[PDB]
């Protein structure tokens, strides 16, 4: 559990990561109509 | 000749386009050499004074 | 007139410091990014309602 | 790799962040208080 443990923190801070970058270029595509 | 409101609109719309580009940049490419990144920043951070 | 330019002024420079403290906050804790974003924005947005009686 | 990836995200964005603050501080000495409350705020 030990190294599952450290696995699926270190997972979700990957895909965390991800959808914060996706959610950035989201509200860039968005807020480009309003530029 | 063109008016300096339009200017005015053009100078905010580039302004606009230079933070959407230097933020793309920091997003696709935090991580690039450290020094180079760096510089480009630099360059870039000169550039958002300059149109302010 | 001098009242807006002095407040589209320190408007201006308040948009900077508030886009400063963003780019802060994407950087140590983006998980609430957002939390500012749209406050910026605002801004942005007062921005183009002092242009309407500039209008 | 995530990890790496994140560890030097992190430093780029600290130098980012480091280097603006600077220059706010050199061109607009007026802001220069509220930046350093800026670090205050994110650090």
């Amino acid at each position: 559990h030990v190294l599952i443990d450290l696995l699926n923190w270190f997972r979700t801070t990957n895909m965390n990561v991800n959808n914060c970058i996706w959610a950035l270029k989201s509200s860039l595509n968005s807020m480009t109509n309003a530029k | 000749m063109t008016d300096r409101l339009t200017q005015l609109q053009i100078c905010l719309d580039q302004m606009t386009e230079q933070f959407c580009a230097t933020l793309n940049y920091i997003d696709k490419n935090h991580g690039v050499p450290p020094e180079e990144f760096s510089n480009t920043i630099d360059e870039l951070s000169t550039d958002i004074i300059l149109k302010t | 007139y001098q009242y807006k330019i002095q407040e589209l002024r320190k408007l201006l420079k308040s948009l900077l410091l508030n886009y400063l403290e963003l780019i802060g906050v994407l950087s140590i804790n983006p998980d609430m990014y957002e939390r500012k974003v749209e406050n910026i924005r605002t801004i942005l947005v007062n921005i183009h309602h002092l242009l309407n009686e500039y209008r | 790799r995530s990890n790496q990836y994140q560890r030097g995200k992190m430093h780029g964005l600290k130098q980012l962040r480091d280097s603006l603050a600077d220059k706010i501080v050199d061109e607009f000495p007026e802001l220069k208080e509220p930046v350093e409350d800026i670090i205050k705020r994110t650090s």
